[PDB]
Formats: C-alpha cells, sequence, structure tokens
C-alpha cells in the first residue's frame, strides 16, 4: 500500500564498476534514469504529463 | 569601498580587490565534453551512427 | 534488437520558425537515417510557453 | 597540387540552432565531396558573441 514512490530523483546502474546501463546512448540522459526534475532546472523541456 | 566607518568625515577608503574575469585556459568549459546527457555527434548523412 | 550504439528517442528542434499576430510557423527536418524506422503515432509536438 | 577551382578554407554555417538558458546547439553539414580530403585537426569553431 505504498505511498513514497514520488520521492526518487536518480537511478544510476553500473555493471562492472565500468559499464553503465542501458548504455549505448539510449535515453535522453543515457547514463542514469532521471526520474523527477524541478521545473526551474528544466529549460530544455524533458517533462511528461505536465 | 571602505576600510573603516566611523563618523561621516572620519572614514577611510581602500581600493577594491583586483578581479580578472576571462575565459579558461585552452577554452576549457566552453564545450560539453564527457557529459552524457547532452553529447555532440559526428555522423554521416544516413545518420543512425553517432 | 540491435546491439550497436543507437539513440532510442530523438528530440528535433525547428529549422526556421515564423512568428506574427495570428499564427506561429515551425519547420522541422525529421531526418530518419538508414536502419531506422519510426511510426508517426509516436510523434508529438512538445510545446513550452507562457 | 591540382590546377582546378577548389577552395582552401570552407566557411560552413549551421543548419539548426537551439538557444535556451542552459546551452546552445548548432548542427552542421560538412560536405566533403569526392576528390577532396579534409583533416579534422584543421577544424575549429569560430564563435562570435557578447
Amino acid at each position: 500500500t505504498f505511498y513514497l514512490s514520488h520521492t526518487f530523483q536518480r537511478c544510476s546502474i553500473q555493471w562492472d564498476s565500468s559499464v553503465p546501463w542501458p548504455g549505448n546512448d539510449r535515453m535522453l540522459t543515457p547514463n542514469w534514469f532521471e526520474i523527477k526534475r524541478p521545473i526551474n532546472q528544466d529549460a530544455e523541456g524533458n517533462d511528461t504529463m505536465q | 569601498h571602505f576600510a573603516d566607518f566611523v563618523d561621516d568625515r572620519r572614514a577611510t577608503a581602500a581600493g577594491n580587490r583586483p578581479n580578472y574575469i576571462g575565459f579558461r585556459d585552452n577554452f576549457i568549459g566552453m564545450m560539453y565534453y564527457n557529459s552524457g546527457s547532452n553529447t555532440g555527434s559526428f555522423s554521416s548523412q544516413t545518420q543512425q551512427l553517432n | 534488437t540491435t546491439d550497436r550504439s543507437q539513440k532510442l528517442q530523438l528530440r528535433v528542434v525547428p529549422i526556421q520558425t515564423e512568428d506574427n499576430v495570428n499564427y506561429y510557423k515551425a519547420r522541422f527536418t525529421l531526418n530518419v537515417g538508414d536502419n531506422r524506422l519510426v511510426d508517426l503515432g509516436s510523434s508529438y509536438f512538445d510545446i513550452k510557453g507562457t
């Protein structure tokens, strides 16, 4: 009955302490998973769902 | 600016600290090197190959 | 799925806009290279304004 | 050295420029035609600004 999912910013996964995931320049921010961003730090428009 | 402020005639004046503002050596920090979130791209046309 | 380093989701900014009282032209170069396939159901305009 | 009409330096201008608070994109089309060669050691961006 979770309620603390809205409080994560970053998820950086690194395989052998050298290889990121998913790597390969997949995401717009390829090195980690940027979950939430404050809108003042968004000048480039990477925010969904308003 | 100031160096001592007692009464309106009895103040003294020191010059401000010298502050040189210019670009870095070799233009370090002009260009996003090793920032994965915003990378440059050299590619041919038919550009699926960064 | 390929293994090679390939961008997964692409942002493209307008080439040559036009602004007047009534409308606002934007013109994009959707540059689908070789070895890439896009469905235009995944296409949307990400509008930021005030 | 050939005796035909062929430029030494090639001023090339950007295709597509993005400007926001954080960064500034340009995108170029270096058109290295046939029977010509370029070393990218000679490449340098020429920035004008205030």
